[PDB]
């Protein structure tokens, strides 16, 4: 059998000398059977002499050198099934649940090519969700990858959470929370809540799937929990059909962890020491996340920016790949409104007069031009006075704050959490809530009234019950 | 391949060597030959010293491996082929480098090692002998796997003995004892 | 006597050798010894020389076995037999180490004794998983108002304290482990904090000031002094926090809880630069290690409140982060931002303006929040964040002629601006915690002037004691704030203004 | 008690050198002889013992 | 002493041997150092430079180093499908795409496939690469 003996440990990047005509291809999957269970190696090098450079997966402590390694053949083949669902999985597909033993039938290559121009998108459509806020100002597409920004504070794991409810109700969608440098902490307080939210219902089912990637895991292995992550994702999109949303967590963590690699493996550092293949890697990574003629995979991304430094290539690479951005503001949470996305800050393309239609295109325009009004008009309005301004112009800020409160709407995850049941609203009824409100007929209901609700209708009933 | 691996380091001619010439059956031949070549080389004052030197040019060693073909002739024409790629490749210094590495696999192949009873005195034959079958006694020196055990004197080994074979030493000599003793009698 | 010392010191060689796996020294140059030989050896080995060194082999390179010396070259020298310890890095573990200062070996460097130790365990250790941690609800207390209230911590948690060096960087650590005296006293050993100080870089001669502070304070007798100091090795300083970890795993394992102190993992980021450096393997940025951040991700992930599927133990850290202009920028800082749950950072406006040891808590942060502090002093200390919010912004007005509410929030702020003044080595009570923020909350502060808030402090306190020391040990005992509790306080601190 | 610990210490140092002497008639006899023939026979001992 | 491409025990190995290096490395390779989108190759002496060579790994790729019996290959293709002691042939061209008229309404990659897939490549000629721009007297004022 591929038999070959550990030649070098040279930091992390393991070279193993195997006999000759026993001939590796590049990104092949060694396993060395050690006392640490295994340490799985993977080749990224053939040195010659049937010798090979790898970087490992796992830890590399107390190797003696000469060790035996087998050679699998191919990148990892990782679990697949809807038994990894509410599982958090670990790099080497093995439970970090720790619920035991996963019964997915079937495993599948890690690293994979995207797909052809057919079976990528030709024309896009809008990925449908409960929310009115997420429909209107930052509609999601069908493949598309649109990037959160605005961190937890503005309730962003639930905001993910209710996300994942509608993408079930949505399509009948999945979803899988890959986190990249996970805070081992930070992970143990999502699997927590995601359990309570019974996005993961151990009894129930488990639409979300789970892989965690602490920073402490090796940079190899950082690198690989994205792509066996997209993998399941894969899975579900071409082989279950099912549409599949995909969060990933800091893709700095992403770049930080390649770039490390990059540098392990000699590879001179590109500009602000980011790695030279970082155009590619993420270029396989965001045309795997695609509307192929089954499913479509969407990545919801969390970009950890370096102080705002969007002018370095990691930021800047990644606004390149990225679609749309949902601009969460803490601000706006503050203003009580839950959604907590800042619609003046939050930037779709998707928001086009063909994507959405041009009826959307005017009327969100409209709602976006009362708010930059209004906001400009509260500027002066503190010193000045409301009331003191034009009758129009008071108008709109009357109309605003409103139409303000109105956004908010309770979620369908955290119905639980706060006591309030949430909303899950189509688009259609999103459309006819904002035109009647841009009318003000309903809207001439104080802001209290209009305060925490789903469609125009809902918030009718509730501006009577309040008043009587 | 070669049965044992001296992580090249000019080891890798002595490997490609080895099992060319292994294959060819005639190691014993070349070593022996080449071995007895080196020595009228080496005692060729000008190119015994001035092979080692680098001064010789490509068209010049070339013209060094005709005078040395003429020195002698067969028992391996492997290693005469190897004697044109060492001056094409121009580096005839660390020939006797790949001559000692032949030698070791050459004697690795028919299962012999090598120890050494490195001394501050020449021991007697009781003791080389004790030694020797101590040796193969421990399964340290595994059957088939020969000895050649070679006490040498060394003044700087002041007293006492280390036995060294199997990169496994056992150091019983006086030098290191007293190294101990004196430091912690300083501590 | 010098009889006595020999018998001693001959014992110590008695007993002969037998030698096994030796390399041989080809070249020793840099620290970098390149030995022939160690055929198997496991990675992280120790390895000790016939010059006696210690080594570790980063590179374990394909014919030769590019060893680090623990110590100096001279010793070192060609041709030089380097057996195999065979023992990868391990350091004892065990409460012997409690009230003693030692080496990274372990080896007792104040000579207290000889640890007790129920296992040597090795440095670098796999951190605890998901479902090994659990919700942190213990709060860690400081004695120091500002960060048991302003900045909520708790055990297990990991927090940065980035701030500039000798400013007291020592004594705010220092402080809370004084404090930590008191719940050392409470029985419970998750109460009794076994504090460990890891002094990277640093000096012998400060370093004794330190252990005799500790001594003063009588808190070195729970404590463990790792040292390496300035002039010790750079593979020692690497693995001192990991192998201190080792240590700390040991408490939190057995259920109990400890804080270890990190000061300051820059110097350790460094000592990995010389030793990456002279491994050839390439410097990250700013010429420090790129596989630093991975470094600092292992040591730092092994602090947890573990589950009682683990027991309920903990291993609380608070590592130090050097920095020389507050540049955050800086990657060491960058990555250690990163990894960290929370910030304290600490400011030198502040130092200047009398606050000694001096932190700017608008610039200090908690992700761990105040899921880690007493109901009590949650309850009196919201008012305290927002009351100081406004005077941060309205402190952008106050250098004149202002309206009453901004003149108001002044008065408020620079009463409570000197009541969170502190000097070094003074831990303060929860049950007296819980009344001065009360105070400052219902503005009783804001009538005794600015020069009198120094009076107030210690005549309020005694006061609030002769008055109702029952009051106090309801504070500590029930450990929240019933209202007929409040309403009695609030009576009995407009009582002390008046006087 | 200054002095008095500074004595001892200079004790120590006194009979240092009087370790270094005593290795000297170590290397001289035919102890070097004898025990050499002892560290050949122990590690004979020692060897057979493996 | 020194790092030569030529201390490849194989490389020696077939040299010791007396073993003829005609016709498999003049105009065939073996691979030797494949790794990083680029590989190094013994042989091919018939190589031009820039040539376009056809790896056994289905790999093309375009010739940049071309070092005393090496050449230091850029892979257009995946790494993946290269393996170390692959045999490269020479494709013997100079690297040219294909050319022509009727390439109007059809996506093409680099190379040429269809990557739209539609059109059936219909070029008339292939052409190199790398042209070298027309002169001063080829260009004439702009007017259009």
């Amino acid at each position: 059998p591929i038999t070959g003996k550990v030649t070098a440990v040279i930091g992390a990047i393991v070279d193993v000398h195997f006999e000759q005509s026993e001939l590796p291809a590049i990104l092949n999957a060694l396993e060395i059977k050690t006392p640490q269970g295994k340490l799985v190696l993977e080749v990224a090098q053939h040195l010659g002499e049937n010798t090979v450079r790898t970087i490992a997966m796992d830890g590399t402590e107390g190797l003696v050198r000469g060790e035996k390694v087998l050679d699998t053949g191919g990148p990892i083949s990782v679990p697949v099934g809807r038994e990894t669902l509410g599982r958090i999985i670990n790099v080497i597909g093995e439970p970090i649940d720790e619920r035991g033993p996963i019964k997915s039938k079937l495993r599948k290559p890690i690293h994979a090519d995207p797909p052809s121009f057919a079976e990528q998108s030709t024309s896009a459509e809008i990925l449908e969700t409960g929310i009115k806020v997420v429909d209107l100002l930052a509609p999601y597409a069908r493949g598309g990858k649109i990037g959160l920004f605005g961190g937890a504070g503005v309730g962003k794991t639930v905001f993910i959470q209710e996300l994942i409810n509608n993408i079930a109700k949505a399509h009948g969608g999945f979803s899988v929370f890959t986190g990249v440098g996970e805070r081992t902490r930070e992970g143990n307080d999502l699997y927590r809540e995601m359990k309570e939210t019974g996005v993961i219902n151990l009894e129930g089912e488990s639409k979300v799937a789970l892989v965690f990637g602490q920073m402490n895991e090796p940079p190899g292995a950082r690198a690989r929990v994205a792509l066996t992550g997209l993998t399941i994702a894969e899975y579900f999109r071409d082989e279950e059909g099912q549409d599949v949303l995909l969060f990933i967590d800091n893709i700095f963590r992403f770049t930080q962890a390649g770039s490390e690699v990059s540098a392990l493996l000699g590879r001179i550092p590109s500009a602000v020491g980011y790695q030279p293949t970082l155009a590619t890697d993420m270029g396989l990574l965001q045309e795997r996340i695609t509307t192929t003629k089954k499913g479509s995979v969407t990545s919801v991304q969390a970009v950890y920016v370096p102080a705002d430094d969007l002018t370095d290539p990691a930021p800047a690479t990644t606004f390149a790949h990225l679609d749309a951005t949902t601009v969460l503001s803490r601000g706006i949470s503050e203003l009580g409104i839950y959604p907590a996305v800042d619609p003046l800050d939050s930037k779709s393309r998707l928001l086009d007069a063909a994507v959405v239609g041009q009826e959307h295109y005017d009327v969100a325009s409209k709602v976006q031009e009362t708010l930059q009004t209004y906001k400009s008009l509260q500027d002066i309005i503190a010193i000045l006075g409301m009331d003191e301004l034009s009758e129009q112009d008071k108008l709109t800020v009357e109309r605003a704050r409103k139409i303000q409160r109105f956004l908010s709407q309770p979620f369908a995850v955290a119905e639980v959490f706060t006591g309030i049941p949430g909303k899950l609203v189509r688009l259609k009824d999103t459309v006819a809530s904002f035109k009647a409100v841009l009318e003000g007929k309903y809207d001439n209901i104080p802001e209290h009234a209009f305060y925490m609700v789903g469609g125009i209708e809902d918030v009718v009933a509730k501006a009577e019950k309040l008043a009587a | 391949p070669p049965p044992v691996r001296l992580f090249g380091v000019e080891g890798t001619y002595a490997t490609a060597l080895y099992q060319a010439a292994a294959k060819n059956s005639s190691i014993d031949a070349a070593f022996q030959s080449l071995q007895k070549v080196e020595s009228t080389v080496k005692k060729n004052p000008k190119l015994g010293h001035l092979l080692l030197n680098p001064a010789l040019s490509l068209k010049d060693r070339n013209s060094v491996i005709d005078a040395i073909v003429e020195t002698h002739k067969n028992l391996d024409g492997y290693v005469v082929n190897l004697l044109k790629v060492l001056s094409e490749n121009n580096r005839l210094g660390c020939f006797e480098k790949i001559a000692s590495d032949f030698g070791v696999l050459n004697d690795a192949h028919n299962g012999l090692l090598k120890g050494t009873v490195t001394s501050a005195e020449p021991l007697d034959p009781k003791s080389f002998k004790r030694i020797e079958k101590a040796l193969s006694a421990s399964k340290l020196v595994g059957q088939g796997k020969s000895l050649k055990l070679e006490n040498v004197v060394k003044p700087e080994i002041k007293g006492g003995l280390i036995v060294e074979l199997g990169d496994k030493t056992v150091d019983l000599s006086i030098s290191t004892k007293i190294q101990k003793l004196n430091k912690v009698l300083e501590d | 006597e010098v009889s006595s010392i020999l018998e001693e010191r001959i014992k110590g060689v008695s007993d002969e050798a037998n030698l096994n796996e030796t390399g041989r020294v080809l070249a020793v140059g840099d620290g970098i010894a390149r030995v022939f030989g160690l055929n198997n050896i496991q990675a992280e080995e120790l390895v000790e020389f016939s010059s006696g060194v210690k080594g570790m082999a980063l590179n374990l390179e394909p014919g030769q076995v590019g060893i680090v010396l623990f110590g100096s070259d001279r010793l070192v020298k060609e041709g030089e037999l380097v057996k195999r310890t065979g023992n990868i890095v391990d350091v004892p573990v065990g409460p012997g180490l409690l009230g003693r200062v030692v080496d990274a070996l372990g080896n007792p460097i104040d000579g207290k004794g000889p640890i007790d130790a129920a296992g040597r365990s090795r440095a670098q250790v796999k951190a605890p998983g998901i479902l090994p941690r659990r919700s942190v609800h213990e709060p860690v207390q400081t004695g120091l108002k500002a960060v048991d209230a302003l900045v909520p911590i708790g055990r297990g948690q990991r927090e940065l304290i980035i701030g500039d060096r000798q400013t007291g960087k020592t004594a705010v650590a220092l402080d809370t482990i004084l404090n930590q005296k008191r719940w050392n006293n409470g029985s419970d050993e998750s109460k009794k904090l076994y504090c460990v100080y890891v002094a990277v870089g640093q000096k012998r001669s400060t370093v004794a000031q330190l252990v005799q502070t500790l001594e003063q304070h009588d808190a070195m007798k729970y404590s463990i002094i790792v040292a390496a100091t300035a002039s010790e090795a750079a593979p020692l300083q690497y693995l001192a926090p990991f192998t201190a970890a080792s240590i700390g795993e040991w408490f939190r394992d057995n259920g109990k809880h400890a804080l270890i102190v990190y000061d300051d993992l820059s110097k350790q980021a460094v000592a990995y630069r010389q030793l990456s450096l002279l491994l050839r393997r390439p410097p990250g940025r700013e010429a420090y290690p790129g596989d630093v951040f991975y470094l600092h991700s292992r040591l730092l992930e092994r602090a947890a409140k573990l589950s009682e599927k683990e027991g309920s133990g903990s291993l609380t850290a608070l590592p130090v982060i050097e920095t020389q202009g507050g540049d955050v920028s800086a990657y060491i800082p960058t990555n250690v931002i990163s990894i960290t749950d929370g910030q304290i950072f600490l400011e030198a406006e502040l130092f200047y303006k009398g606050i000694r040891p001096a932190i700017n808590v608008g610039l200090s942060v908690s992700r761990v929040g105040s899921a880690a502090q007493v109901k009590a002093l949650k309850q009196v200390a919201g008012s305290l964040k927002l009351f100081l919010a406004q005077y941060r912004e309205v402190a952008a007005f106050a250098q004149s002629d202002l309206d009453a509410s901004t003149k108001q929030t002044l008065v408020r702020g620079e009463r409570l601006t000197q009541l969170l003044k502190q000097n070094q080595y003074s831990p303060l009570a929860t049950e007296e915690q819980v009344p001065l923020i009360y105070a400052g909350v219902n503005g009783h502060l804001d009538g005794i002037e600015l020069s009198r808030i120094g009076e107030f402090e210690s005549s309020f306190l005694s006061y609030l004691k002769s008055n109702h020391n029952e009051l106090l040990t309801e504070i500590r005992e029930k450990g929240e704030l019933s209202k007929e509790l409040l309403a009695s306080l609030k009576s009995a601190t407009e009582s002390f203004v008046a006087t | 008690v200054r002095y008095e610990a500074s004595l001892r210490q200079l004790e120590q140092r006194q009979l240092a050198k009087s370790v270094i002497s005593r290795v000297q008639s170590e290397l001289g006899n035919p102890k070097f002889q004898e025990k050499v023939l002892q560290q050949s026979i122990s590690e004979i001992e020692q060897l057979l013992s493996k | 002493t020194k790092a030569q491409p030529t201390e490849v025990s194989s490389i020696l190995e077939e040299r010791i041997k007396g073993v003829s290096d005609e016709a498999n490395l003049n105009e065939t390779g073996r691979v030797l150092a494949v790794g990083d989108g680029i590989a190094r190759v013994f042989g091919l002496n018939n190589i031009q430079a820039e040539e376009l060579v056809e790896f056994s790994s289905g790999v093309k790729g375009m010739a940049l180093n071309l070092e005393p019996g090496q050449v230091g290959i850029v892979l257009f293709g995946s790494d993946r499908l290269v393996k170390e002691g692959e045999l490269v042939k020479r494709t013997g061209n100079i690297v040219d795409v294909p050319v022509g008229p009727g390439l109007l309404g059809r996506v093409v990659d680099a190379l040429g496939n269809p990557i739209d897939g539609k059109g059936p490549i219909d070029a008339a000629g292939r052409s190199r690469a790398q042209v070298k721009a027309p002169g001063i007297l080829p260009r004439r004022s702009v007017h259009e």
